[PDB]
């Protein structure tokens, strides 16, 4: 490799086969992962569509300038969960 | 950290093998227990 | 004919058996890692 | 019951670094990325209520939304273990 | 065949793999050696 | 306007139409950095 020769070695079947020894080469790593829920733009500007009549309904009102309560995101098998307000009622309503 | 004042870039040795911050073992995520030799990497809090 | 016949219902399936073969050190595993190695399985049962 | 033990000593013969790793490939990922909110009634904090009758009524209804929620009558071994589930799937839940 | 079921249940429960029942059940979730495999069936107390 | 309805508001009026006062650009990182026009006033609002 580059200009040295070196040595190339799994030592997973030689030793670590048949024993209750973890292999030490097989690591955990945490990562920390946020997501703001519930921001609303302060301006008028920013709160704007890409074209006119995107995701537009049927209904007279739209429903989607309203205030966001939600987020969304995907989960470890790939399937859509949802993270609403209530949510945070075992944090904020403590005594504390 | 004891050496603030001492180490000048101790960034690579702060952020090789922390040990873990909880258990991994328990169907919820559980502080540390006393005896657990876990090993980890972290490079999420070393940036903060 | 019978020793063919006596393989066929003796042989798991590839599909469970190459992954769970990736899961030997310490094969008493702890109720977690067993989780995730079933929703291994559970995805590389379809796909392949 | 025999033991043998021996003893053993090491230093790093190097002046610069000598030795490095790397992340290189990812196994399956350990703690499912759901939503599993906390929950602060866990603790034994300082300032408490003033009627008892709200401070059941709070941990009530806050119960009432998550499955992380302490067991009602507080054990003497150890401190209020959350309820053990049945059956596990997903990996160890990620606390949101 | 056809499952009585109401006019709420959100579709995000079958653009993936699903269970028909509504409550994914089965011997592979048994957690430990001692629970109740009719707990993860039938008990609605607990969550799915 | 290039098109018919780029950025088009809900509100009443189109608050494309008022004349700028800021102006945006990328830090060294990459990041979006807002200059705006109240931060000229260290020269524009000096005796000189």
């Amino acid at each position: 490799v580059g200009d040295k020769l070196v040595f190339l070695e799994a030592l997973e079947r030689r030793v670590y086969q048949a024993t209750r020894v973890a292999y030490p080469l097989i690591g955990n790593i945490d990562i920390t992962f946020i997501m703001p829920m519930g921001v609303f733009q302060a301006n008028s500007m920013d709160r704007y569509t890409r074209h006119a009549g995107d995701f537009s309904t049927v209904s007279e009102q739209d429903p989607r300038q309203f205030p966001p309560q939600g987020i969304f995101f995907y989960n470890k098998d790939g399937i859509l969960t949802q993270l609403t307000l209530r949510d945070a009622m075992g944090t904020i309503c403590h005594s504390s | 950290v004891n050496t603030n004042c001492n180490t000048l870039d101790r960034l690579l040795m702060e952020a090789k093998a922390v040990a873990s911050q909880s258990s991994t073992d328990t169907e919820y995520q559980f502080k540390r227990p006393p005896g657990s030799t876990e090993m980890t990497q972290d490079p999420c809090g070393l940036f903060q | 004919d019978q020793l063919l016949g006596v393989l066929l219902e003796k042989a798991p399936p590839l599909s469970l058996l190459s992954p769970i073969n990736k899961f030997q050190p310490e094969g008493h595993l702890n109720r977690v890692a067993r989780a995730a190695l079933l929703s291994d399985l559970k995805r590389r049962v379809c796909a392949d | 019951n025999f033991t043998l033990t021996q003893p053993r000593a090491h230093v790093d013969l190097g002046v610069g670094y000598t030795a490095v790793c790397a992340t290189a490939a990812l196994r399956c990922p350990l703690t499912d990325m759901g939503n599993t909110a906390q929950n602060l009634f866990f603790s034994r904090g300082g300032v408490p209520m003033l009627h008892d009758n709200v401070t059941e009524s709070l941990r009530r209804i806050t119960a009432s939304g998550g499955r992380l929620n302490p067991t009602e009558p507080l054990p003497i071994f150890g401190g209020l273990r959350p309820a053990t589930s049945a059956g596990i799937a997903r990996g160890q839940a990620s606390v949101c | 065949e056809f499952v009585a079921m109401p006019v709420s249940t959100d579709l995000q429960y079958f653009r993936t793999a699903c269970n028909p029942r509504g409550r994914a059940s089965g011997m592979l979730y048994m957690g430990d050696r001692d629970a109740d495999i009719e707990a993860i069936m039938f008990d609605h107390t607990q969550s799915d």
